[PDB]
């Protein structure tokens, strides 16, 4: 996972 | 409410972290200005979490829309707090970074520094109001879309055009002459968003070589957003067909 995608889903 | 939800969310204001002991040199502001972009991208994705409406667009759709408005979202906030704090004097960075005419020349950036300031005077003008401002910025998250479409690509125009709807309610405030003075104000974010992009692209491609320092956080969306920007994948929305 992309830090973008880490940051959205958490 | 969905306007009293947008006053609520906004995120608190960032530091710079500016080290005004180090030499002025364009190295160290615009990597001073990187470091800032990236801790205002992990307030961009909190807000953007509870903003009404974007939780039900998919997962590559949020991303999409993220990476691509990432530079409206700064500039136009950039353009928010150079209007509420020095009147459009200056370029309110942050509290600890405040930019006069030395800055705007040493940041090599002099004249993309100037047609910020040209929005920020504009906010001066219309006396824009809180309110619009938030509904506003919302609108910019959802300007720019793949040219072929998203992945849910009603979902995406049900929300735009609610926000909208939201933005011409608010007018009525402060009607159809200020609707369209915002949308004009709107659609010129496109333009200069362009000029800081094409400058963050080179400065990216060309990064040692000038010693400007990138955030991961940047490195990620700068490294997926500049090949589709320079093959024309990106798709600025318009209100008005310039
Ligand atoms: N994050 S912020 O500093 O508070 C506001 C944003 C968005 O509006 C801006 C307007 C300006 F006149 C100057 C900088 C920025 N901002 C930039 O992030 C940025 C833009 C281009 C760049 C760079 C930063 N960095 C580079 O290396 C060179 O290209």
């Amino acid at each position: 996972k992309s830090l973008l995608q880490q940051l959205l889903t958490e | 409410s969905p306007v009293m939800v947008l006053e609520n969310i906004e995120p608190e204001i960032v530091y710079a972290g500016y080290d005004s002991s180090k030499p002025d040199t364009a190295e160290n502001l615009l990597s001073t200005l990187n470091r800032l972009a990236g801790k205002q991208m992990i307030q961009v994705v909190k807000w953007a979490k509870v903003l009404p409406g974007f939780k039900n667009l998919p997962l590559e759709d949020q991303i999409t829309l993220i990476q691509y408005s990432w530079m409206s979202l700064s500039s136009f906030a950039l353009s928010w707090r150079s209007y509420k704090h020095t009147n459009s004097q200056f370029l309110y960075f942050a509290p600890d970074l405040v930019f006069n005419e030395e800055k705007m020349h040493q940041s090599a950036m002099y004249e993309l520094c100037q047609g910020m300031h040209q929005i920020s005077l504009q906010f001066v003008r219309l006396q824009l109001t809180f309110e619009e401002y938030t509904i506003m910025k919302v609108l910019l998250l959802l300007s720019t879309i793949p040219k072929d479409g998203l992945k849910s690509q009603a979902a995406f125009e049900e929300m735009r055009t609610n926000y909208i709807k939201e933005l011409r309610k608010m007018v009525t405030k402060s009607s159809w002459q200020r609707f369209y003075q915002l949308t004009k104000l709107l659609d010129s974010m496109h333009d200069l968003v362009s000029d800081l992009l094409e400058f963050c692209f080179y400065t990216f491609r060309e990064s040692h070589a000038l010693k400007v320092e990138f955030p991961a956080m940047l490195v990620e969306i700068i490294s997926d957003q500049l090949p589709k920007v320079e093959s024309g994948n990106a798709k600025p929305l318009y209100f008005h067909r310039k």
